[PDB]
């Protein structure tokens, strides 16, 4: 669930 | 919260403004389709659509108010439902066909090119004819899509999500009242629309297991983002 | 037909009168449970409930007007959804527990005796916790259960007369919608509170469909594994969902 | 079809 973390924070 | 404050017309305009764009398929395997080439086109398309969906979700009123873990849970549970209701929506004025992209319009015979695909194809075409039969409006469509995002994962945990869900209900009723529908016609159409979400969830579950088969069959390599979203349903 | 001329209070009474009974299980508290024994009791229980559900479905207003092949299709698609919402309903006043039978009331820790069961267990518990928080009424329960029967299979039905029978299903569904609104008005809910509660109830059916799909895979996992013996009717309903 | 039989019981 780590890629979804990055895209949600940009 | 910031989503409970604005009005129904303001809610609709905020959802219409956040609509993701229509992406094009890759023109590279534009020849007739095998099982691997078609699955490669849809995997690539869905992967790029996922990126826009994650940014569309951040523009959904009340979604940023949630914690990051809660945002992750809702998107993990709903992502294929959201992709599907979008595909069904843009395929509306193309009866008997599914508009995956403007340069990728398919019918159920082409869906048979992939193993186990035609079953999900027919459920998708059936959803599109239902929206057409109901003459689903774009303002209604963006409301259903936001409902899917907030609702599909809420019972796997909260009180704030239901208040925003009630707000979209108020927004849905407001739209139907503008269209001139009577009170009886308003809560019947509300019911008809929300019952479709049960079938869209069914398609997502059947789609989820179908994408798991071809992961193991390894017909096409899946992106890391798609793999992480697929692993959340296991 | 019969369902179209039926009034709201008459719709409620017909559904309330057609309710299946609550069945007991062969559970003996003297012996501890295992995966095979616990799954044997639940399979035996659902198989007997299935028989009562089929005859309950025959009493839902509008279901008789459909063809036998359409009646089979709706039950083939909705049977586990209907079992689950009934389980959730009778478990409502037992927080943290699932009342499978009056002599079978289980914790989520006991559901761990079966592989993958605890996931579906938590989903069933959360739905029951949701019904309690909403204080769901029995008049609303029978309406929702009939909606599941008519709705869950209607989008998998190309005659214009096919359309006529399908439009009949949407006609009954619209009537049950009017009945739910009729109930909420009598309880003193404003028009806004009526549409909001109607939305909340129907959005739960999305989760019930999800539980049924996840439950359908769990039962198919044990048909091939042959961990517990499945009845002839359950194996038949399982092959409908492939 | 057991379901078809149980449904067709008079
Ligand atoms: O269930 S599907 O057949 C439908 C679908 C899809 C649905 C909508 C899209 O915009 C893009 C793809 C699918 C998809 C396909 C490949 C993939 O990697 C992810 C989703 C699968
Ligand atoms: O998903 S379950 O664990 C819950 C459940 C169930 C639900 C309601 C019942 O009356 C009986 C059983 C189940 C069930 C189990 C076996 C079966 O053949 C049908 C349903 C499975």
């Amino acid at each position: 669930h780590k890629i979804l973390h990055r895209l949600l924070q940009d | 919260s910031l989503a409970l404050s604005l009005t129904a017309d303001q809610m609709v305009s905020a959802l219409l403004d956040a609509e993701p764009p229509i992406l094009y398929s890759e023109y590279d395997p534009t020849r007739p389709f095998s099982e691997a080439s078609m699955m490669g086109l849809l995997t690539n398309l869905a992967d790029r659509e996922l990126v826009h969906m994650i940014n569309w979700a951040k523009r959904v009123p009340g979604f940023v108010d949630l914690t990051l873990h809660d945002q992750v849970h809702l998107l993990e549970c709903a992502w294929l439902e959201i992709l599907m209701i979008g595909l069904v929506w843009r395929s509306m004025e193309h009866p008997g066909k599914l508009l995956f992209a403007p340069n990728l319009l398919l019918d159920r015979n082409q869906g048979k090119c992939v193993e186990g695909m035609v079953e999900i194809f027919d459920m998708l075409l059936a959803t599109s004819s239902r929206f057409r039969m109901m003459n689903l409006q774009g303002e209604e469509f963006v409301c259903l899509k936001s409902i899917i995002l907030l609702n599909s994962g809420v019972y796997t945990f909260k009180d704030h999500i239901h208040r925003v869900l009630d707000k979209i209900t108020d927004t849905l009723i407001h739209l139907m009242a503008k269209a001139g529908l009577t009170l009886q016609q308003q809560h019947q159409r509300l019911a008809q629309l929300l019952l479709i979400l049960s079938h869209i969830r069914h398609m997502s579950n059947k789609g989820m297991e179908h994408l798991y088969s071809m992961k193991c069959k390894n017909v096409v390599p899946l992106s890391d983002l798609l793999l992480e979203m697929l692993d959340a349903h296991r």
